[PDB]
């Protein structure tokens, strides 16, 4: 998954 | 056709409603039950900049058209995206919006949405993925602007304006918002930071890096102004039609999940354009921890055709924190060497040292590098100077008093600083100290297929049991655990 | 007188180890008047020729009670090590020493001249004496238990010969205090503080460190200096108001120096060819520690003496004097502000903002609310605090909120028990909004009985808990505005 | 005291 910002 | 507030969600969503007492989280990896509670318009907080929220906006702006990639999305998700940009956008810059069902098991969930003002509906009658849905959405594409968003995001106020504006002035930017966080339990829409660039560590692995007080300091003056990042995220952007284009569009041998973000962000910087986080454009994104639709593999296929096409030699320190991936076949590059050549693209090289310097870059002789791992635990300086001792602190990949080198010279070295054996007595302290080459105390070898650190010309070993009562210790080579060390990066 | 190596040091030392010094006596006693040290220096300045029309200096050594072997040992290191025609004279000052032979008996060495104090001066008053007896064109000022190093003082000089505003240091090696190892020094350093204005190391920025790269024993630009150690133009000092008079016995004196040079239009240089070791000590052999900083800070820093203040507080109350000429000669020099000082000199001080409440880490006894590098919707909690102050960086700011820096501790859920979050600021938001309670030793979330917990910390993070008299409730910002 | 470099 992307990363959260 | 109809209005977006005259269309029907409840009759839309209600078909695909989670039942009984089922699992909320189990079709999407996010909670479906809070999400189908939310009205399809919900109210979200302005999570601008102040700045910007006194601002009259140009609407004089190029039209856009709105590219939306899904596969067994959440239907309340989906259609609450797309109600964000009509509601949310000024019309006349709404071009149309662009639905790529990616295969879905039900093609209505896209179909039924078809209704709606502005929105095209294309179905993929095969699963291709994300990269190629997109490049298809793109195709079919009228207007000049390309939107590229995600299928679970809710656009904020003023979100397209500003994006717009840049890439109508420099058709070579491409531009993102500030991914704002929508929680994956509760659904609450929750304001990112604005302090964050985009970034990568060796194996290639996207992360947000903080911007650098330098950096944080000379933008005082204006704090909503673009910010470059060497990297963006790959969901959310804003690209020229014409540019994408002639850019060569994506790679089209990658696969579902990429990948692709890191690809055309090299892409972009390396063959003159640029790269933007645009603060005053905010754009929540449902951010999740697992796919919901080989995972290491194709990730790994796809990284790797980007790091062979782009990267030039300090692909290897690609391979070098992955080595794994050196057995993963990515297959056929041609074209894209092709494109690099015939667009007169810039050295990776260049990237590094123009685009993103703050990434740490081994020396080329470096023997390894990185950080000096023992278990979940990982070699520090503590702050620590010259005569200083030396420890250990949980690992954490900010790499900064955990960044360390094994040179050619045979040193193990932080900064000018060297891992000095001061005394050969066993149980002795060793000692952070200026590093000479000349200096035979300050060398060391790995031993035992790289998973250790021998005192070279000893039997003296590098070892952690003596930490607490002192710090790191010269101890006689032997099977504990404390003897235990990894680099990161090794070549 | 007479030749230094004539000099009988058998019999001059002869008259617990770590008592009278607070460091090992005996180990320093073994020690060779003129003992070898490795050479610590780059290879590049090893590959180095000098001038040789360059300024002679005066050498300036101050002392109270200094170990013999160690004062001899610094003495005969600055003969033994510097090229004789550069050293006119090296001036003792015995600042009122119990034996008065320790210093009067090196009197008879070769170009040593002993001034002695007949009551106890201090430090900055005891070098001025010895600055103003001093006949070169060049003032070098060394500690009492220093070892001069391969061809340490050409390098400072040339510096001061080019332009006389520069005012220059060696790099520090350093002696350990315990076995007397002569130790070689990171080169990647600069001096500076904190509000504090408790002396400090910094390492260089990775942005500094890589430009320079290409020449990596250039001099270096430090926004302060150790103190102890360095090298100026006699005239210079003289100009810019030789030391502060009315300071006493113990420190503040690289403090207000450092600002005066900076502020007055001059600069302060690190200079890594050049190589000087010196014994480093854990303690002393309080308030004038006080007194001192105080007289530095309210002359100098402006309005940002008040940062000063919030992380001493205790020091408001100490008594300084008066400053008044110094004031006249801040005017007179038509110097620059401090504002201007921490713009270009020191940016990487981290500042409060003005209207913020409180500042910098939030204390619970050894640990520190840290951000665990989590960022926007992510838990919070506690670290043991580090001082190198980034993930530990926190404010409360007047909108009552309490960031890191955009992000703010967002109450999420009022039900007690429930985790606290990080969130993106907003000053419309009521569930970001702290105040300090109990004497500045709590914080509690406005509109409610909430308190910040840190009970949960293992169990998840920080979290909102009923207000109480729990030891998990409290906490302390290192600086506060009050 | 001052702290060694
Ligand atoms: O085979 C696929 C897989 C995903 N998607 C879509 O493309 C995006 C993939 O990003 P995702 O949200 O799945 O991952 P994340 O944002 O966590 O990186 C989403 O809009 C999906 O709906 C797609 O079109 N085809
Ligand atoms: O009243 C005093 C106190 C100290 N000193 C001297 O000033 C120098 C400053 O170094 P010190 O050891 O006091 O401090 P440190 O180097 O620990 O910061 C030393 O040579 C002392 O012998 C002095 O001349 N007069
Ligand atoms: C005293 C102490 O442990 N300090 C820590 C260091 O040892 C490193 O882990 C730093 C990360 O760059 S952070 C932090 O300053
Ligand atoms: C993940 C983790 O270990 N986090 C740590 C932080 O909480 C701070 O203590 C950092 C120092 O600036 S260091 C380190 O990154
Ligand atoms: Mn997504
Ligand atoms: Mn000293």
């Amino acid at each position: 998954s992307t990363c959260p910002a | 056709k109809v209005r977006w507030p005259d269309f029907n969600q409840e009759a839309y969503v209600g078909g695909t409603m989670v039942r009984s007492g089922q699992d909320p989280y189990a079709r999407n990896k996010f909670n479906q039950v809070e999400s189908d509670k939310l009205r399809m318009d919900r109210a979200i907080p302005d999570t601008r900049h102040d700045q910007c929220q006194r601002k009259q906006w140009r609407v004089d702006l190029p039209a856009t058209s709105v590219v939306i990639t899904f596969h067994n999305e959440a239907r309340s998700a989906l259609l609450r995206t797309v109600v964000s940009v009509l509601k949310k956008s000024p019309p006349h810059l709404i071009k149309e919006i662009i639905l790529v069902d990616d295969y879905s098991n039900d093609p209505e969930d896209g179909a039924l949405l078809g209704k709606i003002e502005k929105v095209r509906v294309l179905r993929n009658d095969r699963r291709e993925g994300l990269m190629r849905s997109r490049v298809r959405g793109a195709d079919a594409a009228q207007a000049k602007v390309l939107t590229f968003l995600d299928s679970h995001c809710e656009c904020n106020e003023h979100w397209l304006e500003p994006l717009l504006e840049r890439v109508a002035e420099d058709r070579t930017r491409v531009v993102s918002p500030i991914i704002d966080v929508i929680n994956m339990d509760n659904f609450q829409y929750v304001g990112a930071s604005a302090d964050l660039k985009g970034g990568f560590d060796w194996n290639l692995v996207f992360k947000w890096d903080y911007m650098t007080p330098e950096q944080r300091r000379s933008r005082q003056g204006n704090p909503v102004a673009p910010i470059k990042t060497p990297m963006i995220a790959g969901g959310l952007f804003v690209m020229d039609k014409f540019y994408f284009e002639e850019l060569g569009k994506y790679d089209m041998m990658m696969d579902v999940w990429g990948g692709e973000n890191l690809e055309i962000s090299f892409r972009v910087w390396q063959c003159g354009g640029s790269l933007e986080i645009i603060p005053c454009s905010r754009v929540g994104h449902v951010f999740r921890k697992q796919h919901p639709y080989g995972s290491g593999t194709v990730f790994a296929r796809n990284t790797r055709r980007a790091a062979e096409v782009w990267m030039d030699e300090y692909k290897n320190f690609y391979y070098a924190a992955v080595p794994s991936a050196r057995n993963v076949p990515y297959g056929n590059i041609q074209s894209r060497l092709e494109l690099r050549k015939k667009l007169s693209c810039k050295p990776f090289k260049w990237y590094l040292e123009n685009v993103y310097p703050e990434l740490r870059v081994p020396d080329h002789q470096d023997i390894a590098f990185g950080a000096l791992q023992q278990g979940t635990n990982c070699l520090d300086t503590l702050g620590h100077f010259a005569d200083g001792v030396v420890g250990v602190y949980e690992c954490h990949n900010a790499g900064g008093n955990q960044e360390w080198a094994l040179t050619k010279e045979k040193s193990v070295k932080h900064m000018d600083l060297c891992l000095t054996v001061v005394d050969r007595a066993p149980g002795s302290l060793i000692k952070l100290q200026g590093c000479r080459e000349d200096d035979s105390r300050q060398k060391w070898e790995q031993i035992e297929g790289n998973s250790k650190l021998r005192h070279v010309g000893s039997n003296l070993c590098l070892d952690s049991r003596t930490a607490k009562s002192g710090g790191l210790s010269v101890e006689v080579c032997g099977p504990a655990l404390s003897q235990q060390w990894k680099f990161t990066l090794n070549l």
